[PDB]
This record gives structure tokens, C-alpha cells and sequence, in this order.
């Protein structure tokens, strides 16, 4: 229903029901990996550095929410790559055009994780999983509501792994004479020894529901902690043996929600959140390690990369207000406002305060077509210390900055036939400048220059056909995307000209054109086949260089970015196998990624270029369920052909892996 | 915790990296302050280095109840500062003796028992640009060592830490262990200007990159070049600005290290191109006798990192290391040419040897080209390149993992990289 309403909306949105994945060992990112146009790039292993890309936009251009709460101010101890899929009821992805109700600046798109808010009077859920490289993952979720309206819920989970899988790499030999060297002509098959990771999280919520003065009033508290061991650097040849990182996060929250506040059909929601994060990076070893686990003394030098015992503690807080109104089914109105304040400083504080307002109206005069128009107002305030001296390190003053912009968009859909739908969407999106870009130089004169926000024109077209023919069920969708982005904030080139320039500038333009195909066939309830294909071109769109010369890379593909990929799966179901209510599932999955170069494709001899190879991997899973999901056992084999996989250039990922999961659920 | 000097050797012939036991830098010059080595100058079968004072550290400022602290008001009371130049609590940042220069002489690349000599005519001898230290001690063709000083300590916030010595030149004669009577005031020959960098050209000719405005930490205004002849005006030094280069307003940057050959210099020049023009980065030949520049080979890239020669078994070629930056990503390309005086070269249309950017580039004779890079970055290894048997550029087999360095040089068969680090003794 909710997944259906998201899928059939006029926006280019994809809704995935996570309840069908609760018996697997996946995280949120693994579930998101199946969305068309969405790519995951992980350094390798559990808890590794993960980058999510949507239509070519990555990092700061894609925004994440959990039940409408922005997550850009949450630490790494509670993130997409380390939360179990059991945490989510469903996942919504909005590509390019974002509906009013989120209040954020996102050129790329929005991902929203929706949890289960329709629990029973009492419920318990527990799962444990054991794996290949000493992997232990456990999850518990229990709660209950009483007849007086009081309700509570508790979530807890932990992930642990050694990440002790094998990689192929040249090793640094320590010679008997006291020297050392890495011979590239010799490649060894070595196991990972300093890659252990583990994170833990607890969430607790308590409140009141179904009251005359509040439909939902809840207070929540989340605590997360994380420990990581750094195994390599940017390239695999650099290896470490003692460097590590720690972190923790504390997150209180308040939510209020009511329907028909003062007049009929007027719904109101208010939400407030506070996040405190702590980080600790330690690099204090006195030895140099190689890939065999051996050690050699650094001869008085401390820090295998750079001596560091750094501790940081940051804080931020956000507030959200949403109001919905409607006159029948033909007229719908949405008003939203989000405030978000960040304090980077671990007398002048580096303060960022962002205010975003949105208004949307939908007209639906019939069941054949509907149209939505919306407008958004963006306002950012930045404040930082800047110096005015010969060396600029003695006298400091406050320097403030204000950036405002107006965005707008529309989205319409038309039902040509009973099962044929056509969507068309457009938005003008922004990405506002950050405090570090504005005041990085910490110079009074360079601070006054300022930066314009990055801007993008996003256009979407979709055509979908859905039909049921007896026992056959078919769904086909095709889509076209156009992105036009300008005013990218890039690093400036180091110069010694008579004119002084800041460390960042509004210089950069990218033109993206792409299409996607999705198919899903079902027969009765025992065979399901499906697949997605994505093909896009992302071109550098800057004619001249920063010094005024013709650019060599103008019109060429943007480097270090996969642009063609596909995924497919087939599932078989045997219901009432051994008794009524027991079911057996066998699922096959595969992923295809086309190779891409590390640097611009138009430069350098082809035989000397660093390239990521084309990759095609396969996955298998088997599940057995008893008493209508009361007891569940699962076995999975990942990369069952043992392929060499690389999301990043030289960072190898795990090979063949085996996992086993047991899960129980009770409720009433 | 104490401050020390870390020295690393790359032996060229046998492809081995070695680390030397960290030298104690605390009270290196006899006044409690730790130093950083600028320049590793091979001359007269000896090593000349400029130990530049770095002020007092946390250990130095608390030593024997503040024995070394001359200005207690300058000692940091709070832990803060920009990450590039962040400071800890209880340390004195810059040197408190800015009116002198020191030179250390070693007999081999084992760095034992330095011979320290002091002069009070010039401030410390090194160019400075943000976090970058530039060598300003050089050697003439007859063995004499010339020590140049730009007086950068003139832009210190504290007046006690400002120097009053104008930018100048002193000399150490070949086979001597002390400064002679030679002095030259460069701020009297250049109209009250200082310099950012200096190199040797040929004989006693030197090339100086001169400021057009005031000396500063970001290098703004260093858009002119001059030729200095040490024994010009009857052993008094003479300075002539170079002719033929583009105007200072039309210059974005120069190459880091020029290439000296046949009594002339080759410098990479990056211009600012007027709307409608087609000015591309090029290689300019500078003749020191007539102090004139001539445009030569055209380089179609956004930066130039190295110019040199490579030869192997009856093959020889000029190598230009060009840099291309786009999409907020940067790559380096080795381009082979037969001349540095005509023609054009580009990495476009899939040309050149593609590598990642390195922190330093250094040619070992016409035998090798070394890309120096520490643990951090896109590719945190030190690599080397040569010519294969049939005239093509190839990469040497061995690679190395080195610590961060602030100076580098060549002595004998070793490439030496040095920095100042934290250490325990």
C-alpha cells in the first residue's frame, strides 16, 4: 500500500519493502544497492568506508533521513553501512526531484528509512548470525503498549568482524642488511591481520499514543559506539599494523504528531533532535609493518603514518515542522520548515545555521492524471574567525556570511491506459556552501569573497506498464534522466600570481544523461524473476581552464565513476513444504559492473592507465520458515565463484563467504 | 617527547631504502631550540645544510625551569591554531634569534659530528611559502658555497621576532670551514625587493624569483626573475632583471626546479591567457650573460613538475612532467621530446606516461627520475622511472614507503630526504 503509493506517485521515486529481507544478513546499504541508478562503493569488509552514488551524485549531494529526521549530523557509529536491514520497515529513494516534506539541500536525491510504527500490543524479535571471517551479528527488538496509552520500544544490535580475508598484493621485504623494499614484480596471497571492526547500538523510545490531545508523543534516546582498525591506505600497498579509530554518539529526540489539530483535515507534526559525537584517531606505533605481519623498527620515529592521538567532540541539533491540509481528494497542501545548527568547534566559534522552507500543492481532479507544483526557500548563515596580520595568526575577528536562494519544481503523471503510466518531473536544486570552504583560509580579505551555492537542473521522464494475466504477473519500467549542474565548489590551483585567490572557487559544470530499464515477472507464488539495468554518460562541461586555456578534458567522461551496471535475481518458493505454514525459499542473485578508469579517459597512453576491471559476481541463499515466520533458519554463500572484486581502484574485497542466520519472532 | 631530525636514504644502484637513527634536534645550535634542515648540498665531497631554527618545543620551553625561554610572553598558553600550523600548549612557535644564520658541514652521508658556523650578516637561509621550505644555499662551479637569505622573519607578528637584516648573500670559500668577508645586500640592488626562491645557473650565475610587492606567506607577487652574478661588480655582486618573459600580471606560476644545461637555464612558465588569446604553458630558455629569455617548447597542460633528460644505451630524450587537473582530480604525465626549444607536447589523445602526483620529482643524472611521496595521498609510495632498452619510458621494479620529508637532495649514490619529527631518546 505505502510502497504502492510511493511507486505510483508522480515523482521519480522507488519504494522497497524491507520486510521481505529480514531473514537475510544484509544492511541498509545492501538493500539500497538494488535501486536503479544507485551504486555502492565500499573499501572492503564490514564497517569499511562506504560511498553511495545516485545518478552520479555522491556524498554531500545525496541526503539521508530516518522517519524525516536528517542524518547528516550523525557520527560513523550509526550509519547506513552498519545498521541491520531488520531496523527498517521500508526504504524510499527520490531521484533528482524531491517532494516537499524533507527540507534539505540535495542536488542528487534523498533516501528515507521508514521504521515500523504499527506494532502489536506486545512484540519480540531476535536474530543471530555467524559467518566466515569471524563475523558475529546480533539484533533484538522488543516492546509493548498498554491500555492507558503508554507505549515503549527497545532496539539493540551489534556487528563484529575480523575481516581476515585474503588479498593479492606485493609485500615489503625487510632485508638482512637493514633496508627494505617493495618489489612490484612479485605478488603474494596474504591474509588480513589488522582489520578488526565492531560497532554497537541501543535505541529506546517511550511515549503516549491515541490521546485526545496527541496522536503520538514520544521521547527517544539512542547510544552508539564504534571501534575500527585501519588495515591499508588509499592503495593496498600501504599497510598498517597498529593505527586505529574509535567513536561514539549520543542522540536524544522528541516527537509530536496529531491529526485534525484545530480544523478538520489539518495534520501537524513537530520533531526535535540533538546529536553529540566523539571521535578518537590513534596512530602512535614505533614499527613499520608489511603484509606478512612482520615488524621492523622505525629507529626513533613515532607514528607509522603520522604521530597522532587526536580526540574531537562536536555537537548539533535540528528541528522540523510539517503541516498537511486537503480539500477532498482534489486539492492537497503541504507546508514544511527545517532548522539545522552545527557547531564545528571541538572565543569565536565556527557556527553554521541552515533554514529551509517548503510549500507544495497537488491538483488531482480525476484518477487519470495529477499535477504538483512546489517552491522552496534556502537560507544559510555561517560564522567564523578570520585574521588580519602579516602572517594572519595573531589578531582574530568574527566574519559572518549569508546565502539565500529560491528553488522550484513540478511533477505530473498521466494514466494513458489501465496499467500504463507516464511521469514527468522537474526541479531546480541547490547545495549551499559550508563553513570550511568559506573560512578555510582564515584570512579577513579572502573571507569576504564568498561562494555561490552549487545549482542543478533535474529533469525526469518515466513510463511504466503493469499487468496481471491470470497467474502471470508482469511489470516493466523505463526511465530517462537529465542533470545539468553548475557552480561546483572546487579546490583552487596553487599559484604565485599578483592576485590572491581563496582555497575554493565556484568552478565546475557536469552534464549527465541516462536511462534505466527494470523488469519483474511473477508466476503464481513459486517463481519470481527480476532485473535492473542502468546506462548513463557523465560529461565534463567546462570549456576553459582556471587560467583561461582550452580544457583538455572538456566533453569527456567524468573519471573514477562507474556508469553502466546491472543486477538480476530469481527466487523459488515452496510453501506448505513439510507442514502447513512452513516455506522454503531459494534465491539466486548477480551483480554486473562495467570497468572504468581512475583518471580522465582522454589522457595518457592506455597501457599506462590505472583501470578498474569489469566485474560479474554471483550470490546464493536458502531460507526455511516455520509456523508463519515464527522460526527461521538461513544459509547464504556470497561470491560463490570467488571473483576478484574492487569498488575502489586497488582495494580488493572479500571472496567466497558463508553465513548462517537464525531468527525468531513473537507478538500479539 | 623531544624533537629530532629524521633522515632517509634511497640507494640508487641497488634499490634499497634505509632509515637513519633519529638525530637529537633539541639544542642543536646551543640555545635550546630545535631546527629543520633546509637544503642538502653536495660540494667538495662534503654535505652543506642550513639548520633553520624552529623555536622552542614543549620539552624545550620547560627545560630546567625555563632556561631557554628569553621571551616568556611568547610561550603558548592555550592549545589551538590551524591544522596546518597548529600549536600545543607551552611551546614558543618561531625563533627568538632572527638576526643570524647557521651552516652545518658534514663529511659524508652518515651525518656525524657536524661543523657548525654562524654569521650575523644575514637571517636564516631558506625560502618559505606556507608549509614549504626552499633551499637557498648553492654551489658555484669552482666549489664556493653561496648562502642566500630572503629575510622572511620580517613578517613575524612579534617585533622581537622580526629581523632587521636585509635580504643578502654570504660566501664560504672552497675547502674552508668559516665564512669569508664577502657580503652582498640584495635589497640595495633590486630596489628594496626580496626573493622567494633561488637556483644556480652556471659558473657564479644564479637565478632568483623576485617579489613584486612585499614578502608574504602565500607567495603572492613572486612573478619576476633576475640573474645574480656573485663576482660581478668587482666581487660585489650584480643583479639584472630577465628580459623576454611575459609581464608579471600575465604570469600564474613558475616551475619548481629549472633545468640547467650548456650554460643556460630552462624554466617552465604558466601564463594567464587573455580572453581570445591562445597562450599555453611553455619552456623558456634563460641566458644569464645577456639575462634574456626565449620561448621554446609548448606544453599543453595545467602544470609543469619536472624537466630533465633520460638516457639508456644509445638512446636519449628530454622528459617533461606535465600535470592535468580537472573534476577536482589531478594526474601527472611524463612526456618525451627531442628538444626543449621548439615544437609542442600534450598528454591529449592518449599520450604520455600516466602516474599519480608526487610530492617531489628529482632526476638522478640522466639515469633515473624519482617521484618522492610519503604514506599519504592517492598513491603513498616512492617510485622511479628510466628508459627501457628500445627508447621508451619504463618504471623501476622496486618501490618504497617513506616518512614525510621537508627537504631532499642527492649525495653520492643516495637520494637523501630529511624532516623534523617527534621522537623519544
Amino acid at each position: 500500500s505505502a510502497v504502492s503509493r510511493v511507486n505510483k506517485s508522480a515523482f521519480n521515486a522507488v519504494a522497497i519493502d524491507a520486510k521481505g529481507l529480514h531473514n537475510s544478513t544484509q544492511n541498509l546499504s545492501d538493500a539500497l544497492a538494488k535501486v536503479p541508478g544507485l551504486k555502492l562503493r565500499e573499501a572492503g569488509g564490514v564497517g569499511s568506508d562506504m560511498i553511495l552514488s545516485l545518478d552520479g551524485f555522491s556524498g554531500k549531494h545525496v541526503k539521508l533521513f530516518i522517519d524525516g529526521v536528517p542524518q547528516e549530523g550523525v557520527g560513523s557509529s550509526f550509519g547506513l553501512n552498519n545498521i541491520p536491514i531488520n531496523f527498517a520497515d521500508r526504504i524510499e529513494v527520490y531521484r533528482g526531484v524531491v517532494p516537499v516534506g524533507f527540507g534539505t539541500d540535495a542536488l542528487g536525491g534523498v533516501i528515507n528509512i521508514v521504521t515500523n510504527k504499527n506494532r502489536k500490543n506486545w512484540f519480540l524479535d531476535a536474530s543471530y548470525s555467524y559467518g566466515s571471517f569471524n563475523t558475529h551479528k546480533s539484533y533484538v527488538n522488543f516492546g509493548q503498549t498498554f491500555k492507558n496509552g503508554l507505549t515503549y520500544e527497545i532496539n539493540a544490535f551489534q556487528n563484529y568482524s575480523d575481516n581476515s580475508y585474503y588479498v593479492d598484493t606485493p609485500v615489503e621485504e625487510f632485508y638482512e642488511g637493514g633496508g627494505s623494499a617493495i618489489n612490484t614484480d612479485k605478488v603474494e596471497h596474504v591474509k588480513r591481520f589488522h582489520d578488526n571492526y565492531h560497532n554497537e547500538a541501543v535505541v529506546g523510545k517511550v511515549g503516549l499514543v491515541d490521546k485526545k490531545w496527541a496522536d503520538r508523543l514520544m521521547i527517544g534516546l539512542t547510544y552508539s559506539r564504534m571501534y575500527k582498525e585501519i588495515q591499508t591506505g588509499v592503495v593496498q600497498k600501504v599497510v598498517f599494523g597498529e593505527k586505529y579509530r574509535k567513536g561514539n554518539s549520543l542522540m536524544p529526540s522528541l516527537e509530536y504528531r496529531k491529526r485534525n489539530l484545530f480544523v478538520r483535515n489539518l495534520d501537524v507534526a513537530f520533531t526535535a533532535n540533538y546529536n553529540r559525537n566523539f571521535t578518537n584517531n590513534v596512530d602512535t606505533a614505533t614499527y613499520r609493518f608489511n603484509w606478512l605481519g612482520e615488524k621492523t623498527s622505525l629507529k626513533g620515529r613515532k607514528g607509522e603514518q603520522s604521530y597522532q592521538d587526536m580526540k574531537s567532540d562536536n555537537d548539533n541539533w535540528n528541528a522540523t515542522f510539517t503541516a498537511n491540509y486537503h480539500i477532498g481528494t482534489a486539492h492537497t497542501f503541504v507546508l514544511n520548515h527545517v532548522l539545522n545548527t552545527f557547531h564545528r568547534e571541538n572565543a569565536i566559534a565556527k557556527v553554521t545555521r541552515k533554514n529551509i522552507t517548503g510549500f507544495s500543492y497537488r491538483l488531482m481532479p480525476s484518477e487519470h492524471w495529477n499535477l504538483s507544483v512546489f517552491g522552496k526557500y534556502y537560507n544559510q548563515y555561517n560564522a567564523g574567525p578570520v585574521s588580519a596580520s602579516t602572517s594572519g595568526t595573531s589578531n582574530y575577528v568574527r566574519l559572518t556570511n549569508n546565502v539565500s536562494s529560491v528553488g522550484y519544481g513540478a511533477a505530473g503523471t498521466y494514466f494513458i491506459l489501465s496499467g500504463l503510466q507516464a511521469k514527468l518531473s522537474y526541479e531546480k536544486a541547490y547545495r549551499l556552501p559550508t563553513n570550511e570552504e568559506l573560512f578555510g583560509d582564515e584570512d579577513l580579505e579572502l573571507g569576504k569573497i564568498g561562494l555561490n551555492p552549487e545549482k542543478s537542473d533535474n529533469l525526469n521522464f518515466n513510463l511504466s506498464y503493469n499487468r496481471q494475466l491470470g497467474k502471470h504477473g508482469l511489470y516493466v519500467e523505463t526511465g530517462l534522466i537529465y542533470r545539468n549542474t553548475s557552480d561546483y565548489i572546487y579546490r583552487s590551483i596553487e599559484t604565485t600570481s599578483n592576485r590572491s585567490y581563496g582555497s575554493y572557487s565556484n568552478y565546475g559544470s557536469v552534464e549527465t544523461k541516462g536511462y534505466h530499464i527494470s523488469a519483474r515477472y511473477n508466476y503464481s507464488c513459486w517463481v519470481s524473476i527480476g532485473g535492473n539495468f542502468t546506462q548513463m554518460d557523465v560529461r565534463d562541461n567546462v570549456e576553459k581552464t582556471q587560467t583561461g586555456q582550452e580544457s583538455l578534458t572538456y566533453g569527456a567522461r567524468m573519471p573514477n565513476l562507474p556508469y553502466r551496471f546491472a543486477n538480476s535475481d530469481i527466487s523459488f518458493f515452496w510453501r506448505n513444504l513439510w507442514k502447513k505454514g512452513n516455506t522454503l525459499t531459494v534465491t539466486y542473485d548477480n551483480m554486473y559492473v562495467h570497468g572504468f578508469p581512475l583518471y580522465s579517459e582522454a589522457l595518457g597512453a592506455v597501457e599506462t592507465k590505472d583501470i578498474v576491471p569489469t566485474q560479474f559476481s554471483h550470490n546464493l541463499g536458502i531460507t526455511y520458515s516455520l509456523k508463519n515466520g515464527r522460526y527461521n533458519v538461513s544459509f547464504e554463500c556470497k561470491n560463490f565463484t570467488d571473483e576478484k572484486l574492487y569498488d575502489n581502484f586497488s582495494l580488493q574485497k572479500a571472496g567466497r563467504a558463508f553465513y548462517g542466520k537464525v531468527r525468531v519472532y513473537f507478538g500479539g | 617527547v623531544q624533537k629530532g631530525i629524521a633522515i632517509t636514504y634511497l640507494h640508487v644502484t641497488d634499490q634499497i631504502m634505509k632509515n637513519r637513527d633519529v638525530i637529537r634536534g633539541e639544542n642543536f645550535l646551543g640555545n635550546g631550540e630545535y631546527v629543520t634542515f633546509a637544503g642538502i648540498l653536495e660540494a667538495n665531497n662534503k654535505i652543506y645544510t642550513a639548520p633553520i631554527p624552529m623555536g622552542l618545543s614543549v620539552y624545550g620551553s620547560a627545560f630546567e625551569d625555563g632556561k631557554w625561554v628569553k621571551y616568556p610572553e611568547l610561550v603558548k598558553t592555550e592549545d589551538g591554531g590551524s591544522n596546518s600550523s597548529s600549536y600545543e600548549k607551552g611551546e614558543l612557535q618561531w625563533t627568538q634569534y632572527p638576526n643570524e644564520a647557521w651552516v652545518a658541514i658534514y663529511n659524508d652521508e652518515n651525518f656525524n659530528n657536524p661543523t657548525l658556523i654562524r654569521t650575523d650578516k644575514i637571517s636564516y637561509a631558506c625560502g618559505r611559502m606556507r608549509s614549504q621550505y626552499y633551499q637557498t644555499i648553492w654551489a658555484a662551479d669552482n666549489g664556493d658555497v653561496y648562502v642566500f637569505s630572503p629575510s622572511y622573519a620580517k613578517i613575524m607578528d612579534a617585533d622581537v621576532q622580526k629581523t632587521n637584516l636585509p635580504a643578502g648573500v654570504v660566501r664560504i670559500k672552497a675547502g674552508a670551514t668559516d665564512f669569508d668577508s664577502y657580503y652582498c645586500n640584495l635589497e640595495e640592488l633590486s630596489g628594496g625587493k626580496s626573493f622567494l626562491r633561488c637556483w644556480h645557473i652556471t659558473g657564479d650565475y644564479f637565478l632568483l624569483q623576485m617579489y613584486t610587492g612585499e614578502i608574504n606567506s602565500r607567495g603572492t607577487g613572486a612573478t619576476r626573475m633576475a640573474v645574480f652574478k656573485a663576482t660581478g661588480n668587482g666581487d660585489k655582486g650584480e643583479l639584472y632583471y630577465v628580459d623576454g618573459l611575459p609581464e608579471p600580471d600575465r604570469i600564474s606560476s613558475f616551475s619548481g626546479t629549472p633545468f640547467c644545461e650548456n650554460g643556460v637555464a630552462y624554466v617552465g612558465v604558466i601564463p594567464i591567457t587573455a580572453d581570445g588569446e591562445t597562450n599555453h604553458p611553455a619552456i623558456y630558455k634563460i641566458d644569464p650573460v645577456t639575462h634574456t629569455a626565449t620561448k621554446g617548447l609548448t606544453v599543453n597542460a595545467t602544470g609543469i613538475t619536472a624537466i630533465g633528460r633520460l638516457a639508456k644505451d644509445s638512446h636519449s630524450t628530454y622528459v617533461v612532467s606535465a600535470t592535468v587537473t580537472s573534476a577536482n582530480s589531478t594526474a601527472n604525465y611524463l612526456l618525451a621530446t627531442s628538444t626543449l626549444e621548439s615544437g609542442s607536447v600534450t598528454p591529449g589523445n592518449n599520450n604520455g606516461f600516466e602516474t599519480a602526483t608526487g610530492t617531489a620529482w628529482i632526476f638522478y643524472k640522466d639515469q633515473y627520475l624519482y617521484r618522492l611521496q610519503y604514506n599519504q595521498g592517492n598513491e603513498g609510495v616512492t617510485t622511479a622511472y628510466e628508459l627501457n632498452t628500445n627508447g621508451g619510458i619504463a618504471k623501476r621494479s622496486n618501490e618504497y614507503t617513506i616518512t614525510r620529508f621537508t627537504t631532499y637532495g642527492i649525495f653520492g649514490e643516495n637520494i637523501i630526504s630529511s624532516s623534523a619529527v617527534d621522537a623519544t631518546f
